[PDB]
């Protein structure tokens, strides 16, 4: 008799989650040139914009579509004492929408895009625009639920930075 | 590979507003 | 010598529902089986979710992964005198989770979700537990920088219904 | 080819108690009025709804959730010139609702439960109010996918009836 | 061949008003 | 015809607290980090406690759980005039719980429990405490369905001795 292969599971006592100890299963695996894009574009309108009431998921969101270095960097714009977090709290909010997006290249696009300030006295400040260039790939399908029902396609940015546009018009 | 993995941002943990 | 072991099912003991915990399966089937649960979910919470600052994309978004039969349904939610306009309008919202969805077929899925509402007073009503029943295509990318920037997959749901549980549900 | 029948860990909700395999598939395997309700529930709904997009799945179920005698009796209301499936056919709908369950009795419950027909003209007919009894027990998990991603549990109805309501109000 | 195409609606945004 | 394997083992990740099915979680024939734990707590909880009502299945776990002369030991507690068959009987009865237990090397761990008696006069007496150690390792699966069902890991104590704490 071969020894009965050890038997653990772990229950969550909070979301009533059942999880097996024992490594879970692998998942389909297929190349799509037009995947990074969308996830890309999903997870800077999460990124630059900010709600109190639904910041959880575009700041997770932001971190599934992003590199480790890239997760860090928009980590900390919610630290310290200027932290997003404290700054906008639950007094101002940040709204975004992208105007156009032009892939320029080899993991690379432009993203021309406006932000304004919203808050609790009912008034709006003006209006800016910005243009965010994004450096990205596809890291495949991610192996967890939480994952893949926000980001199936594996969209990472590994590298982002965003300047104000000037209206030289 | 892939390396699927985060340690995000505390979603659910609000703080006092004032 | 290979054995296979049975995923456990979990009670909820508030709301008696079976959930069924995976043995070390995290397999993903097909293209579409798990990229279709993403459609599914986004369509359910834009679909069923209220806030009078981001409806206007929830609501041109819903339409979008709609067919026209299914985009009217939709429509309808938001007149008469007990319009979602009218009802919730800028006194109350609603909030929209997905908790769990599974593909059952040929242009079918179940999906598994909660919500809740909140107002202008600071309270919440105890949440819901629903589960809506998803007929669905594609219809291939569209052709419109607004239609594509939102569904480039093409996602139309074909069928809707929505049922809460009964009583306390 | 007969391997281990299949194995349900009841999780308690509140306490996260691990429950095994037990005497249940030989006994009423579903267990807790909860649990019950749910299952009786999904039954009545599936069972008397009817939906040319749906319908197979809620066939398939109902017929996964029924003892052979049962499931004959609902085949049987899809034959013929008279059958489900001509005269709603793709023109007209079912939509069907629970209102509150109460189990009475050693594999018995109360359903009752409300029922309306849309059509393809856009019209919808009065509601009507229906109450089923149901007879039931639990055959323990079934062993197969197509199975056990629709019903863990087992949940097996033995006998069937539904009646009109009066509204003697 | 396809005629994948969305419905057409009244607008998803319409004004909030005070009261 | 098939044989079995082990069904599940309980351990609640907000308490920590670990529940035994009735197919005994395996140890993999290595004393564990949890193995010896869960195994410890119920070998030392059976050998100790005492119930006329319930002794013939905790008896015989004891054995199934020690090593031949480990098993003798726990047989001769129940032999002679001193037995506890004949000193408990079904007049009193012992109850015993362990309160933790701490792996300390190579096949070796101390299991820190208490013990009470109860009896049929509806009396208990003062509660003690006291300190088993523990010497083990594992035999694997067992070929017998009164065994597997029991203890599929193969859990076996080759040394036991258990003292008064202070």
């Amino acid at each position: 008799q071969p020894a009965p292969a050890p038997l653990v599971l772990r229950v969550d006592n909070a979301t009533g989650a059942v999880d097996v100890v024992t490594t879970l299963r692998e998942h389909e695996s297929s190349y799509g040139e037009v995947v990074d894009t969308y996830w890309l574009n999903q997870y800077v309108l999460n990124r630059e914009a900010y709600d109190y009431n639904t910041i959880q998921m575009n700041y997770d969101t932001t971190a599934l579509l992003s590199a480790p270095a890239v997760q860090q960097d928009y980590y900390k714009l919610f630290d310290g004492s200027n932290a997003r977090d404290r700054v906008l709290g639950n007094k101002a909010r940040i709204t975004v929408r992208v105007r156009s997006i032009q892939p320029n290249g080899r993991g690379q696009a432009t993203v021309r895009f406006t932000t304004q300030q919203h808050n609790s006295n009912g008034t709006v400040e003006a209006p800016q625009h910005q243009i965010a260039t994004i450096g990205y790939t596809y890291i495949g399908a991610p192996m967890r639920s939480s994952d893949r029902l926000l980001n199936p396609l594996g969209f990472q940015v590994t590298s982002y930075r965003a300047d104000p546009e000037i209206l030289n018009n | 590979q892939v390396i699927p993995g985060y340690t995000p941002r505390p979603i659910r943990p609000e703080p006092e507003n004032v």
